[PDB]
C-alpha cells in the first residue's frame, strides 16, 4: 500500500503540502540553510480530522513526491497497535527494532496510522501494557542520541485520545487538522478522480457535483466516482452480471453520463449523515420561495457580525503562497496596532432566531450552517449530548465547547432551545455560560440557538440572561403573499404538464444482444386562476409547515392524474379539498 | 527456548511446508521404491 | 459446496456482491479503464437464521473457483479476542498477512459486534486496541490486495461508528426475515433434493403457515417433518432391537406431519419482544379486518405505496435490462422535487379501548410495512440491553431509521410508553423528529389504549403532530359479531365421526422381511346464536376472545355427544 | 386449519391471583401448584431472584 499516489493527487491541502516539504525534502537539498541557524528540521506531525479526509494519501504522497530523485526515502508503516503480542516482550522490542532500522536507512518515515491505539490515555485500570509501550515510545523518538532524519507522522481521528507527552516539540511538534474540503477542494477532488477517463466530463457538471456533494470527503467523493463508474458498467453492458464466462466487451461508449452520478448520490450517504447534528445544506428548492428573502437578512446579519466578506487580515489559506504573490510593506505601530483594530470587530457575536412552532427553523439552522462553510460546526443538541452513553451531559458541553475554542472560527449550535433549556439540567445552562463569558471579547465562537416560540421574557431575565441576547434576536416571521404565490406557481407548473413530458421510462421492443464469449391538454386559463386563487385564500397567515401540508395534499391530486389530459377533474378536486 | 522460536507466524508459515513437505516425504518414498 | 442457487431471495444483494468479487476477477480491464477499485467490505446486518453466512460462503465458492480460487477464512468476533492483553490485535494481523498472501480472499467476521462494539462502557483498554488495528487494518483505499472483509450482525448500531465508513465497510445489507414468495423459494431450494418432491400448491400453504420464519427455521422445520415422516412409515425399526429390516422408498411427507413440525418448531422471531410482524389470524379475523383495511388506506395515502412508479426499488440492473434510458436536465430535478414532495410528515395514531385487539393490529400493520425499516422503541426492547442507556438506545434507533430512508418508528404501548419512560428522552425524540426535513420518509406509528387527547393537544406529545392523523379503534359491529361467533356454530354442528379423535388399531403393525345423525334443531342454534350476541353487547375484542374461549370450552367438552341438547342449554346457561 | 385453531382458542388470557389472609399457608399453596403444573415452564419473578445477580438491572 505504497503506490504511486504524488501531490497531484490530494487537491485542497496546499498549505500542509509546502510545510511537509520545508520539514522533509527541504532540509535534504539545503543543509546549509538549516545549519546557518544552528536549528534541526521539525521532525514528526500529528495528523488529526474527521475520516476520509485525505491522512493516509499525506503520508504516501510525502513518501513518494519527495523520493523522486536519487533521494531515496523508506516508507515504513504500522497500523494501529499490532505491534503487540500476548508476552511482555515483543511489544516495546519490535519499536526498537524499528527505529533502528529507521535510523540505519537514515531518510526515512515512520508513519503510526491510528496512533490513539498504540499510545492511549493514562486511566485508572490496566495500566502496564500501554503505559510500557509509551515510555518506549517516548524514550526512542527525542532521547539522548541523535534519532537522524527519521521523520515520524502519526494519524488519528481525534488527538486527545493520544498521550500529551507525545504531544510536544521533539517527537510531535506540529498538529495537523485536515479539514472536510470546501467547494472548491471538492472540485479538484472531483477533477482529481475523473481524470484518468476516457471520455471526461464537462466543468459544470463538475461545478454543479461540487455543490451537491456538501458534507463529503475526499473518501466519499471517490466513492461516489466508483458507483457512478459502475452504475455506468450495469447500464452499457448489463449481460455481463448474468453469465459466468467472461463476454467480450468493448471499452467504449461506456461514458459516464449524469444519470449515473444522480444515482450514485443517493446509494451514498455521507459523513454528515452517519452524525447525529444537523448536517450542513443549502436551502431545497421547493421551499427556497418561502424562506430565501428571509434568510437572506440573516446572511446579512452575519456579515455584520463575523466579517465575512471583510476578509483583509486573517485571510491565512496558504503562507507560503501570500510570500510569492504578495509584498511586505513602526514596527509596533504598523503591526499590532492594526492586528488589535482588525480582530477587535468581533465583539461577542450571538444569535437567537425564534419563529412559530413550524415555520422552518430546521432549513434555515442547516442554510446558515452551509454559508459558515469554513468555521466549526459543534452541535450541543439533545442527541450529540446523549448519543454517547458513556459521557455525562456536563462533560459532553464541555468537551463540544473546548474542542470550539480551538479551530477558533466555530459555531456552537443549539437547535430546538425550546426544548433545551426544558430538558437539559439547569446546572448545564449555568456551566454553558460561564464557560461562555470566560472568552475574550475578539473570539470568533458563535453562539447561534434556533427557538419555536420562545418567550422573550425568558432571555430577558431568565436562565438565557447570561448569554446577552439583546440585540441579537432574530424574528422568523411568517411568509407573505408573494413567496406563497411562487411556491404554489411551481405547484401549477407541475400540473399544467403533458402526459408526454411526465417521464415514464420505457419498455424494450427487442431484447439485448447478447456477446461472444471469449393528444392536447385541455386545460383552459381560467381554471388555473381559479386554483392559485384558492390555494392562496386557503394558506392565509400559514407557516411553513402548513404550506408543506396543503403542497403534499395538492400534489398528490396531481400526481394522480398524471396521463389524464383532461385536468378538469382534478381542478375540481383540488378546488373540493381546500373547503 | 522452543516456546520462543515457536511463534504463530512462523508456525502457520511451517505448517504451510509442513503439507509441503509431507508431500515431498511421500512422494520421495514412492520415488525410492520405483526407481 | 453452495452456489447462488441455494439462496432463496436476496437477488439484489446477489446482483450487487458480484461487482465487487466476481466482476473485478472476471474484467480486470473494465475497473482499470476507469481508475476504479471494488469496494471491498460489506456489512450484512439482520436477525439470526436469515442468510448472511449462505451468502458469504456462496460469493466464496461460486465466483470462479476453478483457476483464480477465491479462499475463505471463517471467524468468530469472540474467537480473536482472548483472556491475554495483546492476543486478539497480533491474531487479526495473523489473519490479515494470512489473506494478503492467498490474494482473492473473503475474510468473514461472523457476530463482529463482540469483536469491535460501541464505545460508551468497558474499560481495561483493550477493545480501543482492537478497534484501532482492526480500522487500520481493513484500509480498502490504499490497495492492500484482493481482500473482502464481510461482516456480520444482528443490528447494525451494535458495530462501532468508525467501521461503518467508506474504506472500511461502505455497503450494508439489510438480511430480512423473509415474506411469502421468499418463503416459497426457500422451502422449494430445500425440498428439492428429496426423491417424492412437494407440489406447488403444498409449498404455498406452508409458506402461509410459516408466519415470522426465517431460513434456519424452515432448515428445521424440513428437516423435521422428513424425520417425521421416517417414523411414522416405518415405525418398526426403532422400538426393534434386531437387525436391519430394510425398506423401500414408498415414503410421502403429506399434511399431518409438517403440521407437526410446525408445533415443534419454535422460530426465532418467538423469541424478540414486542409485536412479531405477522397477518391477522383466522379467528379474530372477522372483528378487525373492515378496521385494518382503513388503517391501510390512510397508509397507503400518506406513504405513496400504490403509486410508488418513481420508487420501485429492486435490482436496477434488471431495471437496465428490461427497460431503456429516458431540456433533458429539467424532467430529472424538476419530477424528483415534486415527486418527494407527496410525504409531508408521515404520522398515526391508532387509539381505541383497552384490550381492542392493538396487539394484533401492530403485527398487522408492520406485516403490511415489509420494505420498511421498522425500529421498535417498545420498553422491553430498550431496557434488555445493559450496554447503553435509554437515551442512547432511542437516539441510535432514529439514526438507524434515518440512515435506511424508509423506516417506521415503531411505539406499541404509548400510554405506558408515556409513565414508565422519562419525559427527557421523550422530549430527545421530539426534537429528533422536528430536525427532520418534511420530505423524509419516518413514519412514526404510535398505538395506544385508551389515551386522552389531552396529552396528544397539550401533554408530552404535542410537539409530535398528532393533531390530525389520530385514527379511532372502535368496537366491533353486530355484523362482526355475528361472524365471529360462526365457528363455534360450525363447532357445535360437527357430527363426533369428523373429530380427528384417537382410536387404536384393531390388528397389530405388520413386520417386514429379515434380510347417524346429530339433535339439533335450528331453533337451537338461533337461539344459541341470539344469546351469544345479546351477550356481547359493546364488547370489546379482548372481551369477546373470552366468551369465545368459554364457549369452546362448553362445545368442546361434550364432542361425543350426538344430542346436543345438554351442550346448548350449558351454553344459554352461561351466558345469562 | 379449522380444529387446531378451535382447540388453541381454549386458553384466552390464563390468569390468577389467590389472596387470603397473612400467614394462610401461601408458601404451600404456590409450592403444591408448581408441583402440579410440573410440566410447565417456570419463571420466578420474586424478590430473591431478580436481585441475586448484580450485573443486570
Ligand atoms: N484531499 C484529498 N484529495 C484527493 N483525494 C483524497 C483526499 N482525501 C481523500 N482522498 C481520497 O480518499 C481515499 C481514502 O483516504 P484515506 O487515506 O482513507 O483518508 P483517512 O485515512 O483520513 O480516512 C484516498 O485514496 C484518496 O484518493
Ligand atoms: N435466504 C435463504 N435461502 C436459503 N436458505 C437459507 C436462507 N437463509 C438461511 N438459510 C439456511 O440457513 C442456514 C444458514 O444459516 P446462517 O447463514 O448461519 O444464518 P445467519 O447468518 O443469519 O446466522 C443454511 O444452512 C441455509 O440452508
Amino acid at each position: 500500500v505504497d503506490m504511486n499516489v504524488n501531490f497531484d493527487d490530494i487537491g485542497g491541502l496546499d498549505n500542509y503540502i509546502d510545510q511537509l516539504k520545508e520539514m522533509v525534502a527541504l532540509p535534504l537539498l539545503y543543509p546549509e540553510l538549516y545549519q546557518n541557524f544552528n536549528i534541526t528540521p521539525p521532525r514528526g506531525v500529528l495528523f488529526h480530522g474527521p475520516p476520509g479526509t485525505g491522512k493516509t494519501l499525506m503520508a504516501r504522497a510525502l513518501a513518494a513526491s519527495c523520493s523522486s530523485d536519487e533521494r531515496k526515502i523508506t516508507f515504513f508503516m504500522r497500523k494501529g497497535a499490532d505491534i503487540l503480542s500476548k508476552w511482555v516482550g515483543e511489544a516495546e522490542r519490535q519499536l526498537r527494532l524499528l527505529f533502528e532500522e529507521a535510523k540505519k536507512h537514515q531518510p526515512s518515515i515512520i508513519f503510526f496510522d491510528e496512533i490513539d491505539g498504540l499510545a492511549p490515555v493514562r486511566s485508572s485500570k490496566q495500566e502496564q501494557i500501554h503505559a510500557s509501550i509509551v515510555s518506549t515510545l517516548l524514550a526512542l523518538m527525542d532521547g539522548m542520541d541523535n534519532r537522524g532524519q527519521v521523520i515520524v507522522i502519526g494519524a488519528t481521528n481525534r488527538p486527545d485520545a493520544v498521550d500529551p507527552a507525545l504531544r510536544r516539540p521533539g517527537r510531535f511538534d506540529r498538529e495537523f487538522y485536515f479539514p472536510l474540503p470546501d467547494v472548491k477542494a471538492r472540485f479538484k477532488i472531483l477533477q482529481i478522480q475523473t481524470r484518468k477517463w476516457s471520455s471526461p466530463l464537462s466543468t459544470n457538471f463538475i461545478d454543479k457535483l461540487a455543490f451537491l456533494t456538501k458534507g463529503y470527503g475526499g473518501a466519499d467523493l471517490r466513492s461516489l466516482c466508483t458507483e457512478a463508474a459502475l452504475i455506468s458498467i450495469q447500464r452499457s453492458f448489463p449481460q455481463i452480471y448474468r453469465s459466468n464466462d467472461k463476454l467480450l466487451v468493448d471499452p467504449s461508449k461506456i461514458k459516464v453520463k449524469v444519470s449515473d452520478f444522480m444515482l450514485a448520490l443517493k446509494k451514498i450517504v455521507p459523513s454528515s449523515a452517519r452524525s447525529t447534528g444537523s448536517s450542513p445544506q443549502p436551502l431545497p428548492e421547493l421551499i427556497k420561495p418561502l424562506l430565501a428573502d428571509q434568510l437572506n437578512n440573516l446572511k446579512n446579519k452575519l456579515d455584520y457580525m463575523l466579517n465575512i466578506k471583510d476578509t483583509t487580515f486573517q485571510r491565512n489559506t496558504s503562507l507560503l503562497q501570500n510570500f510569492i504573490d504578495y509584498e511586505e510593506y513602526s514596527s509596533f505601530r504598523s503591526y499590532e496596532f492594526f492586528e488589535s483594530m482588525a480582530e477587535s470587530q468581533i465583539c461577542k457575536p450571538r444569535l437567537l432566531i425564534n419563529g412559530p412552532k413550524g415555520n422552518g427553523q430546521q432549513y434555515v439552522g442547516a442554510a446558515i450552517l452551509n454559508y459558515l462553510e469554513e468555521f466549526n460546526v459543534q452541535n450541543l443538541d439533545l442527541a450529540s449530548l446523549v448519543s454517547e452513553s458513556s459521557r455525562t451531559i456536563e462533560a459532553a458541553v464541555v468537551q463540544s465547547f473546548m474542542e470550539a475554542k480551538k479551530r477558533q472560527p466555530s459555531v456552537v449550535f443549539i437547535p430546538n432551545l425550546d426544548i433545551w433549556i426544558n430538558t437539559i439540567p439547569e446546572n448545564v445552562i449555568l456551566v454553558l455560560s460561564g464557560l461562555f463569558r470566560s472568552l475574550q471579547s475578539n473570539e470568533k465562537i458563535l453562539l447561534l440557538c434556533l427557538a419555536e416560540n420562545l418567550d422573550i421574557s425568558e432571555v430577558k431575565n431568565g436562565i438565557l440572561s447570561d448569554f446577552a441576547f439583546d440585540k441579537n434576536i432574530f424574528q422568523l416571521h411568517k411568509p407573505s403573499k408573494e413567496n406563497i404565490t411562487r411556491y404554489f406557481s411551481n405547484l401549477i407548473e407541475l400540473l399544467k404538464t403533458k402526459p408526454s413530458d411526465i417521464p415514464m421510462k420505457k419498455r424494450r421492443v427487442k431484447p439485448l444482444p447478447e456477446l461472444q464469449k471469449v393528444k392536447e391538454l385541455i386545460l383552459t386559463p381560467e381554471q388555473i386562476k381559479k386554483v392559485s386563487a384558492c390555494l392562496i385564500e386557503h394558506c392565509q397567515n400559514f407557516t411553513v409547515s402548513q404550506l408543506e401540508d396543503v403542497h403534499s395534499s395538492v400534489a398528490k391530486i396531481i400526481w394522480k392524474s398524471k396521463s389524464a389530459w383532461d385536468k378538469t377533474g382534478t381542478v375540481d378536486e383540488i378546488i373540493k379539498f381546500l373547503s | 527456548g522452543i516456546e520462543e522460536i515457536s511463534t504463530p507466524d512462523f508456525i502457520q508459515e511451517c505448517k504451510a511446508t509442513r503439507q509441503r513437505d509431507l508431500e515431498r516425504q511421500e512422494l520421495f518414498l514412492e520415488d525410492e521404491e520405483k526407481r
